[PDB]
């Protein structure tokens, strides 16, 4: 009885640590991931218009 | 000389700019390739994890069918 | 106040719109409805030298003070504006750096996720197989 | 200056909407919400936040401040009063960092 | 160039996603977290001594579901779910 006992202990801690790895990780990033390539492709644009929003106190 | 340290601690400067252009370039496509080899390994993993689940309910199984 | 062109905006117009706009396709209210258009190595090696000359313009200041002072003061204006002018240079170049560091940071956060998770999987399949080799 | 062009007037119009007291004195108003044109003309300059349109854009506040009151005539006094606190508790940090 | 990416995508999101009121003016992932549940509890209850009229047992979507016949128009039945094991 005691040794299956212990096994039966050993499953439950195998259950947790797959339950974790669920948590960890899907397709919302790839979704980003779509978008963020949508996003890159301009940046001579921003090279040339982004420098002047460095001197703008805001309008009175 | 904290004046010339600094203008000789400045990053490598150059007399054109197609070098910095071809470099963002560069960097892009490392983003988008990347990004996909990212997706791959994460259908992976989820593969394994799906095994290693059905190993548990089969263990679920057996103790269900077990000590009732 | 608002502009007075808020006084062609109405739902009679907004209804009128979209056959205007493609019979404009093919001088009113309408056209105050249409946007309007759109109007039409390297000096590293200088900065050094006008360094140089700086500190040699301060020692003339010193040396001059009697009313000679002034003349030399105009030089020593000078000097500080050619140092304006090289920073100029140094504007967009630094710009374009930057972006340059943005993307190559996201390049190696993009590994890493990966790498976590990929070195917490191996733990959990190292840890089953010790188990199975306890029972037969 | 000579006689301005309709894009500079309404291009100063729009970057007026960055100002928090300018726009609290246009919603504190009772003669432009009768009929439906303030509302129609603001849903109108939203041409200003797509492309080519916004590399003349100097401030980036202004934008999208017209989209968030063009996000709420579609759906008085009160809320009118509940924006103007948290824009008020936003702006000095990005002061902060504009110098 | 964070704002200038920010402007190129119509806005700048970092005002309503640091604002409060502001925030406050302008699926199927979640069906597999209920499964997961029955398996935690279905092995400590598969240890335990259950008794004999309650071996029969149904394992609903999240729950565990038991039956009993009695009588008034209905079964004793009811539905059982928990979180600790240790």
């Amino acid at each position: 009885d005691k040794d299956s006992e212990e096994l039966d202990s050993k499953t439950r801690k195998i259950l947790e640590i797959l339950n974790e790895c669920h948590d960890e990780l899907x397709x919302x990033x790839x979704x980003x991931x779509x978008x963020x390539x949508x996003x890159x492709x301009n940046s001579t644009e921003l090279l040339d218009y982004a420098t002047k929003l460095s001197k703008f106190i805001w309008p009175a | 000389r904290q004046i010339n340290k600094l203008i000789d601690s400045l990053p490598g400067v150059d007399v054109s700019a197609e070098e910095q252009l071809r470099k963002i370039d560069m960097l892009q496509k490392k983003l988008v390739e990347v990004e996909d080899e990212k997706i791959e390994a994460i259908k992976k993993k989820e593969k394994l994890l799906r095994h290693v689940d059905s190993l548990i309910e089969d263990f679920v199984d057996g103790i269900a069918n077990s000590k009732k | 106040t608002s502009p007075s062109y808020v006084k062609f905006f109405t739902q009679s117009n907004l209804e009128k719109l979209p056959k205007y706009k493609e019979k404009k396709a093919a001088t009113c209210a309408l056209d105050y409805l249409i946007p309007p258009p759109m109007p039409k190595q390297y000096k590293i090696q200088e900065l050094r030298k006008l360094l140089k000359s700086l500190l040699l313009n301060y020692l003339e200041l010193i040396g001059v003070l009697p009313d000679m002072y002034e003349r030399k003061v105009e030089n020593i204006r000078t000097i500080l504006v050619n140092i304006h002018h090289l920073l100029n240079e140094y504007r967009p170049h630094q710009s374009r750096e930057s972006l340059i560091m943005l993307l190559e940071e996201q390049l190696e956060y993009k590994r890493g996720e990966i790498r976590e998770i990929e070195q917490v999987c191996k733990q959990v399949h190292d840890k089953l197989t010790s188990i199975q080799d306890t029972l037969r | 200056n000579p006689l301005p062009t309709r894009f500079e007037v309404e291009l100063e119009f729009i970057q007026s909407l960055a100002n928090i007291q300018y726009v609290t004195y246009l919603l504190t108003q009772q003669q432009i919400w009768k009929s439906p044109n303030f509302k129609n003309y603001l849903k109108y300059l939203e041409y200003w936040c797509n492309p080519p349109y916004s590399q003349c854009i100097v401030y980036p506040n202004c934008l999208f401040i017209l989209k968030l009151l063009n996000g709420f005539m579609e759906s008085x006094x009160x809320x009118x009063x509940x924006x103007x606190x948290x824009x008020x508790x936003x702006x000095x940090x990005x002061x902060x960092x504009x110098x | 160039l964070v704002t200038a990416l920010e402007v190129l995508s119509l806005g700048r999101p970092n005002l309503p996603t640091h604002n409060f009121k502001l925030s406050g003016v302008s699926i199927g992932l979640i069906l597999q977290r209920l499964k997961d549940l029955n398996l935690t509890v279905s092995i400590k209850i598969a240890l335990m001594n259950i008794p004999k009229p309650l071996n029969s047992y149904h394992i609903k979507n999240g729950r565990i579901y038991f039956t009993v016949p009695n009588e008034f128009e209905i079964q004793l039945s009811t539905v059982n779910r928990q979180s600790p094991l240790f």
